[PDB]
């Protein structure tokens, strides 16, 4: 069905109501959004179906109708912005200056914004609008408060 | 049975609200995609 290019919540009627459990990107055809948010399950756009292409448990990532799109970096100085999109709550761009996540394998840029875990999928961007990854994936400091890591896929 | 909804375009917006702060972190990727802390 709608496949326009933009923000979009993942749903879920299984629970109580209706159930916000993630949101994802809509580029060039395809939809991205973090693993965990759909457990690489079908999703339904309108009458329409979208099946799962490519997935990943460890880079916690999923694409929907073609191959990962999404391949803009953070340049590792500038601002970026969360399009943060939380249930039941309108979409709203919160502009912050990442942090780093220190890994064995390199450096991952990071966001300090709590949100709650249905806002995971949510876009990160570059003062252009590019897509430099989704919010969702990180770990939980000392107060109980979220710091996500800036997750982005590699454009095959 | 998942389903989508739009919810906006993708754009940066000049004057939106500054917050949070950008702290270093030594942290680890488990097989299962969950990062942990490193102290
Ligand atoms: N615990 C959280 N507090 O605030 C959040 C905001 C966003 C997301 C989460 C979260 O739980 N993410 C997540 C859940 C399952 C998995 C992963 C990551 C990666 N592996 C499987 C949270």
């Amino acid at each position: 069905g709608e496949t326009t290019d933009g923000v979009y919540r993942v749903m879920t009627r299984r629970l109580l109501g209706s159930t916000q459990v993630g949101v994802g990107v809509m580029q060039e055809g395809v939809f991205h959004t973090m693993w965990h948010v759909t457990k690489g399950a079908a999703l339904r756009s309108g009458e329409g179906r979208l099946d799962p292409y490519w997935g990943d448990v460890k880079q916690d990532l999923v694409s929907y109708c073609g191959p990962w799109k999404l391949d803009a970096a953070w340049d590792g100085l500038s601002e970026v912005q969360l399009l943060a999109v939380p249930p039941g709550e309108r979409a709203k761009n919160i502009q912050t200056l990442p942090g780093i996540f220190k890994t064995k394998d390199g450096d991952i840029g990071a966001v300090a914004l709590d949100y709650p875990a249905g806002t995971s999928g949510s876009p990160i961007l570059d003062k252009c609008g590019r897509v430099i990854g989704l919010y969702g994936n990180g770990v939980v400091i000392k107060n109980g408060s979220y710091v996500s890591a800036i997750t982005q896929g590699k454009r095959e | 049975d998942m389903y989508i909804e739009r919810a906006g375009d993708i754009t940066w917006e000049k004057d939106a609200e500054v917050t949070g702060n950008s702290p270093r972190l030594d942290v680890a990727l488990d097989e299962s995609g969950d990062f942990s802390l490193v102290e």
